RNA sequence: GCAGUCAAGCGUUCAUAGCGACAUUGCUUUUUGAUUCUUCGAUGUCGGCUCUUCCUAUCAUACCGAAGCAGAAUUCGGUAAGCGUUGGAUUGUUCACCCACUAAUAGGGAACGUGAGCUGGGUUUAGACCGUCGUGAGACAGGUUAGUUUUACCCUACUGAU
RNA sequence: CUCUUAAGGUAGCCAAAUGCCUCGUCAUCUAAUUAGUGACGCGCAUGAAUGGAUUAACGAGAUUCCCACUGUCCCUAUCUA
C-alpha cells in the first residue's frame, strides 16, 4: 500500500546535523512500517529492500532538486516494477513535479503484442511510453534538473546514452555497482541527477518468484532450484531442444510425482553430462553449476519471455 | 529405610571426617597434621561436605 | 483411517505421517542443541567484529555478512538444511540483533515438517586488541 | 491382551517369535521374562518351541504358519526341523519349501481362513500353500509394499496396516478378507507392523515401548 | 559397533574399504553409497578401515535424489563380493557389493530391499530382516 | 612454556568444591632472543615416508581420594609412562583448519633423531615471465615455471652364521 | 577553480604467472578443499605495439575435476633370467 515515505519541510534553515536527524526520524517510522508487515502477512513471506539508511539518504538528494523524474522499467514484466507510492508522494509540495511514469526496453517484443500492453493503459488512465492517442507505433529518442530512476539494472546507466552517448559511467553485468549518486550536465538548460542503485519491496508474488530476472545477481545464489523450476515451467521443451541441440529425456515419470512439462531436476541431469562439468569427487551432473549458465542466458537475452498484464492467461507470448 | 539410629553409625565411618586442602585425603575430624608425607604433614584441613 | 498413537483421538492423513501435530509440536523437538542467546564482540572506533578466532570481516552493522558470521558460529544450524534466514527488526540502541532460522529436520521416518524458531544476538563492547596538530 | 515384552532389547516380536491358535515359536536368546509373556499368559493350552532355523534366530520373517500347517524355507536343516516336528502335534503339516525366496513371513500374511502372498512367488508354491494350509490366496499388494506379512498382522477377527495405506486400499482388503482393519502403527510409530507384534484370537504381543494408544486400537480391532 | 546391533557377530572377511562405492538396494531413490568410515574399526598407522557384511558404515550418496546427497548418513552393508567363510565351512560370495541406508538406531529408511541379503547381516539387524524378501 | 605461595573477591549463604586478582618465589630448554667458544683445506641445510628407543608435565586404559558427587554425566587431585594414541580433503609445509571413526585420537627428546636410508614438493646457482624500484647494469627475505641428490668391499656396532 | 614543471589511468581486465594485508568476500564443486572455477574490485604495485582484451587449432608447456584403468595404496605374497 506504501513504498516511499514522505520528505517534507526543508524550509531553507541551518543545523546541518539536525536536518539529517529529521530524515533519520522519517526513517525510523519507515523501518517501523516495514517491520509490522512480517507479523501481518503470514510470517515467512518477506520483501526485497535496502536495509542500509545511507542509500535512501542518497536518493533523497536527487529528486526534490531534480523537479521532474522518469521511471525506467523493462517491458518484460512491468507489473512488479511499477512504483506504487510515487503518485501519492511527489504531488504535495506545489512545485515542479508530476513524473508521468514510463515503461522501456521495448525491443525484445513482437509488434502484435505491444498493443497487447498498450491496451492495458487505455482503460485505467495511466501514462506511459514505448522507448527502448492511437497515432503512435514507435518513435526513437526524439520522443531545470531532471532525474532517471529504476528498480536495479533496468537501463539507468545505459540510457545515460540518450543524451550524449559516450558511456560516461560504467555499465556492468552485476546490479550492485551504482551508488554515491552521479550527476550529468549538458546543454546549459537541462540537468540530470543519475540516481544510485535501488530496489523496492513488495508483498504480492513475494516468495514464489519470477522476480529474479533482472533484480538479483545470478552468481551468489544458494537456492538455484526455485527460479530454475519456474524457468522450466515456461518455454516449452521443443524449443530448448532445437536451440541447444541436445536430447535430454522423454519424461518416463508419467505418474503424479513429476507429470509433463518437467521440473528443474530431470532437465539438468543430462545437460552437465553433455557439457562435462562434473563434481569434485564423483562423475555426476552438477546442476548447481549448470543452472547458472542457463539462467545467465535467460537473463541476458538469448531466451525471451514476456508476461500477460492483468489476469489468468495460459499462453500469451507466441515465439 | 535407614532408621537414623543407624544412619549415625554409617556416618561415623563415611561422613564424619576432615580432609586436607592440599592432598584430598580422608583424615579424622579431631586431628591436624595430614598423616601422609607428600603433603608435608600440613595443617590445612577442612570438614567434609554434608549439607548441600 | 488411523489414530495418532500418542494423543490418540485424531485421524490424520495417509501421505506418510506420524503422531498428531500437537504432540510433534510439544514432545518432538528438532531444534535442540543451540544457545538461544549468542554473544559477539564489537569496538566503537575500529568497528571490526569477529568470530572468536578470526580476522575482522569488516562488514557494517545491519548487513548481509552478519548472516555468514552468525551461521559460521558454532551451533546446530549448520547441520540441517537451512532456509529463509532473515533479520528481525530490533531497537538500534539496545545493542542486540534478532534473526529467525528454519531447519528441515526429519521426523520419525521420512516425513518432513516446517519449523519456526529464533535466535537473538547480543553484542559486547571491546577495544579490538590488534588496533591497540 | 497386549502383553508387552522385548526379546533381548528389540521391540520387534514378529521377527523372533510366531504364534497361532495351536502353537507358538521362539528363538534362543534367553531373557526369561520374554518367555513369560506366553508362559504366563498360557497354561498348558498350547506349546512354545525354541528353535533357530538355518542358524537364524529370526523365526517369524523366515517361517509362515497357521493352525494346521507350517511353511519353512529351504535352507533349514533336518536337526532344526526334527525338534520342530516332535515338539509340535502331528496336526500341523511341516514342509521344507524348495522355492526361490526365503523370508516367507515377509511375503505371506496368513491366518486360519485367508492369506495374501507376494506377487512373484512360484506358481508351484501357489498350490503347495493351499495343499498344506488349506487356505485361499490373493496375491496383489498392501499399499504397493510387496512385502505383505511384514506390513500387515492378521488374526481371523481383525487386521492391521501401516499409516500410508490408502483408504481405498483399506476397504479393498476388507472386501477381500471379510475382516476389519485399521491404519495403525505400532511400537511408538513403527511402520513394520507385521514384525512389531504377533497376534492371535485372545493374545496380542508388542514391545515395551509400544504405547497405550496403540494398545487401545489393537484390543479394539483384534479382539472383535 | 552396538549402535542398533541386536546380537554380536563373528569375524567376516573385510571386503570393501573406504573409498568403496557400493550399490544401494533400498527403495530410497539412491543408487550408490560411498563409504567414508566404519563403526568399530580400530587404528593402525596407514591402515584404512574396512567393512564386512553386517557392519555399519557411514556413507555418502553420489547418485540419487539430491535431497539425500551432500550429507553423511549411516548405512548397513548386506552383500559383498569377497569370499568369506562360514563356520559350516563353505566360502560364499555375492556378485556385487550392496548396502542400505539406515539411522543410527539400526532402523531403515526404505520399505524394501531389492535383492538377496546375508544371514550374517539379517540375524543381527532385525529391521533389515522384516524388510528383506530373500536371505541368501 | 609449566608450577608453586599469600588470598581481595567470584562462588544463590559459603575465600580456597572449583577459580582467583595486586604482589611474589622458582623450574624447563620442545619458542623466540642475546652471545660468538667449536667448525669456512666444507659436520650434506625445510618437510614428509620408514624405524627404534627414551622422558612425564597422563589424552585413554587399571586401582584410589575429593566435589556445588542422588543416579547418569562431568571436573580437581594421587600412584603410574606397563599398553595404545588413527583414517582423510586443502597446503611443499612445520604450524593450522575441517570431515570421520575411536577407548583415546596427550605433549615432547634423541646433532631442532633419521638424505653412503628414500623422496626432492620447498628453499638456495645458472634459463625465463609479471608487478614495484632504479637512468641503467640490475635488486626484491614478492609471486610463477623448469632444473644431475655420487661411493661402502674397510674398522666397530647390529642381525644371523662356523 | 586550482596545486605540483606535463597530463591525471579512457576503453578494457583481475586476489590474474602482476594483490602485502590474504587461507580476501560471496556462490559452486567435496562428507570435509590454504586448492580449482565464476563473480565483486579505491587495484601494496593491472592497463592499452614498455601493446590491452578476446581468440578456433596446435602444445613431450603449468593447473583442477570427472569416466575408464590398475599392486599407487589397504597389504603384502609369488614366479623367471
Ligand atoms: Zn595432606
Ligand atoms: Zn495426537
Ligand atoms: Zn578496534
Amino acid at each position: 500500500d506504501l513504498i516511499v515515505p514522505r520528505r517534507p519541510e526543508w524550509n531553507e534553515g541551518m543545523s546541518k546535523f539536525q536536518l539529517d536527524r529529521q530524515e533519520k526520524e522519517a526513517f525510523l517510522e519507515w523501518r517501523r512500517k516495514l517491520a509490522h508487515l512480517q507479523e501481518s502477512n503470514e510470517d515467512l513471506l518477506l520483501t526485497p529492500f535496502e536495509r542500509n539508511i545511507e542509500v535512501w539518504k542518497q536518493l533523497w538528494r536527487v529528486v526534490e532538486r531534480s523537479d521532474l523524474v522518469v521511471q525506467i522499467v523493462d517491458a518484460r514484466n512491468p507489473l512488479l516494477f511499477r512504483s506504487v507510492d510515487l503518485e501519492r508522494y511527489v504531488k504535495e509540495s506545489d512545485d515542479r513535479k508530476a513524473n508521468l511514469l514510463l515503461v522501456n526496453k521495448a525491443d525484445l517484443l513482437t509488434k502484435k503484442q505491444r498493443i497487447a500492453w498498450a491496451k492495458y493503459f487505455i482503460s485505467k488512465n495511466i501514462s506511459f511510453t514505448f522507448y527502448s492517442v492511437m497515432e503512435k507505433v514507435k518513435i526513437l529518442s526524439i520522443d531545470i534538473n531532471i532525474g532517471l530512476v529504476g528498480y536495479p539494472n533496468v537501463g539507468k546507466s545505459s540510457t545515460i546514452n540518450s543524451l550524449v552517448g559516450a558511456k560516461k559511467v560504467s555499465v556492468s553485468s552485476t546490479p550492485g555497482k551504482t551508488k554515491h549518486f552521479q550527476t550529468i550536465k549538458l546543454s546549459d538548460s537541462v540537468m540530470l541527477c543519475d540516481c544510485p542503485g535501488l530496489v523496492f519491496p513488495n508483498f504480492a508474488y513475494n516468495k514464489g518468484e519470477l522476480v529474479c530476472n533482472g533484480v538479483l545477481p545470478i552468481d551468489q545464489l544458494r537456492d538455484y532450484i526455485g527460479p530454475a523450476g519456474l524457468v522450466a515451467e515456461r518455454i516449452p521443451k521443443y524449443y530448448i531442444e532445437a536451440i541447444y541441440g541436445i536430447h535430454i529425456q522423454t519424461k518416463s515419470r508419467d505418474e503424479g510425482g513429476n507429470g509433463d512439462i518437467p521440473t528443474a531436476q530431470e532437465l539438468l541431469v543430462a545437460y552437465a553430462r553433455a557439457r562435462g562439468y562434473m563434481t569434485q569427487g564423483y562423475g555426476s551432473a552438477d546442476e548447481p553449476r549448470a543452472s547458472r549458465y542457463i539462467l545467465k542466458d535467460y537473463v541476458n537475452g538469448k531466451l525471451l519471455y514476456v508476461n500477460p498484464p492483468p489476469h489468468l492467461e495460459d499462453d500469451t507470448p507466441y515465439t | 529405610i535407614i532408621e537414623p539410629s543407624l544412619k549415625a553409625l554409617a556416618s561415623k565411618y563415611n561422613c564424619d571426617k576432615s580432609v586436607c586442602r592440599k592432598c584430598y585425603a580422608r583424615l579424622p575430624p579431631r586431628a591436624t597434621n595430614c598423616r601422609k608425607r607428600k603433603c608435608g604433614h600440613t595443617n590445612q584441613l577442612r570438614p567434609k561436605k554434608k549439607l548441600k | 483411517t488411523l489414530l495418532c498413537c500418542n494423543c490418540g483421538t485424531p485421524i490424520d492423513g495417509s501421505t506418510g505421517l506420524v503422531m498428531c501435530y500437537d504432540c510433534i509440536k510439544l514432545t518432538v523437538d528438532i531444534t535442540q542443541g543451540i544457545p538461544r542467546e549468542a554473544n559477539i564482540s564489537f569496538c566503537r572506533n575500529c568497528e571490526r567484529f569477529l568470530q572468536p578466532p578470526g580476522q575482522w570481516i569488516r562488514a557494517e552493522l545491519e548487513s548481509r555478512e552478519l548472516l555468514a558470521i552468525c551461521l559460521r558460529r558454532l551451533k546446530g544450524l549448520t547441520k540441517v538444511r537451512l532456509v529463509d534466514a532473515s533479520f528481525i527488526w530490533t531497537e538500534p540502541h539496545s545493542r542486540r540483533i534478532r534473526i529467525k532460522l528454519t531447519v528441515q529436520g526429519e521426523a520419525m521416518t521420512n516425513t518432513i515438517i516446517q519449523q519456526t524458531f529464533e535466535v537473538e544476538y547480543i553484542v559486547i563492547a571491546m577495544q579490538c586488541p590488534d588496533c591497540a596538530r | 491382551m497386549a502383553t508387552r515384552t522385548q526379546f533381548e532389547n528389540s521391540n520387534e516380536i514378529g521377527v523372533f517369535s510366531k504364534l497361532t491358535n495351536t502353537y507358538c515359536l521362539v528363538a534362543v536368546g534367553g531373557s526369561e521374562n520374554f518367555y513369560s509373556a506366553f508362559e504366563a499368559e498360557l497354561g498348558d493350552a498350547i506349546p512354545i518351541v525354541h528353535t533357530t532355523i538355518a542358524g537364524t534366530r529370526i523365526i517369524g520373517r523366515m517361517t509362515a504358519g497357521n493352525r494346521r500347517g507350517l511353511l519353512v524355507p529351504t535352507q533349514t536343516t533336518d536337526q532344526e526341523l526334527q525338534h520342530l516336528r516332535n515338539s509340535l502335534p502331528d496336526s500341523v503339516k511341516i514342509q521344507r519349501v524348495e522355492e526361490r525366496l526365503s523370508a516367507l513371513g515377509n511375503v505371506i500374511c496368513c491366518n486360519d481362513y485367508v492369506a495374501l502372498v507376494h506377487p512373484d512367488i512360484d506358481r508351484e508354491t501357489e498350490e503347495l500353500i493351499s495343499d498344506v494350509l488349506g487356505v485361499e490366496v490373493f496375491r496383489q499388494t498392501i499399499s504397493g509394499n510387496i512385502l505383505v506379512g511384514s506390513y500387515c498382522s492378521l488374526s481371523n477377527q481383525g487386521g492391521l496396516v501401516h499409516p500410508q495405506t490408502s483408504v481405498q486400499d483399506q476397504e479393498e482388503l476388507s472386501s477381500l478378507l471379510q475382516v476389519p482393519l485399521v491404519a495403525g502403527t505400532v511400537n511408538r510409530g513403527s511402520s513394520v507392523v507385521g514384525a512389531g507384534m504377533v497376534v492371535n484370537d485372545y493374545l496380542a504381543v508388542t514391545g515395551l515401548d509400544t504405547t497405550a494408544p496403540e494398545l487401545s486400537v489393537i484390543e479394539s480391532i483384534f479382539r472383535l | 559397533s552396538g549402535n542398533g546391533a541386536q546380537g554380536t557377530k563373528f569375524r567376516i572377511s573385510l571386503g570393501l574399504p573406504v573409498g568403496a562405492i557400493m550399490n544401494c538396494a533400498d527403495n530410497s531413490g539412491a543408487r550408490n553409497l560411498y563409504i567414508i568410515a566404519v563403526k568399530g574399526s580400530g587404528s593402525r598407522l596407514n591402515r584404512l578401515p574396512a567393512a564386512s557384511l553386517g557392519d555399519m558404515v557411514m556413507a555418502t550418496v553420489k547418485k540419487g535424489k539430491p535431497e539425500l546427497r551432500k550429507k553423511v548418513m549411516p548405512a548397513i552393508v548386506v552383500r559383498q563380493a569377497k569370499s568369506w567363510r562360514r563356520r559350516d565351512g563353505v566360502f560364499l560370495y555375492f556378485e556385487d557389493n550392496a548396502g542400505v541406508i539406515a539411522n543410527p538406531k539400526g532402523e531403515m529408511k526404505g520399505s524394501a530391499i531389492t535383492g538377496p541379503v546375508g544371514k550374517e547381516c539379517a540375524d543381527l539387524w532385525p529391521r533389515v530382516a522384516s524388510n528383506s524378501g530373500v536371505v541368501v
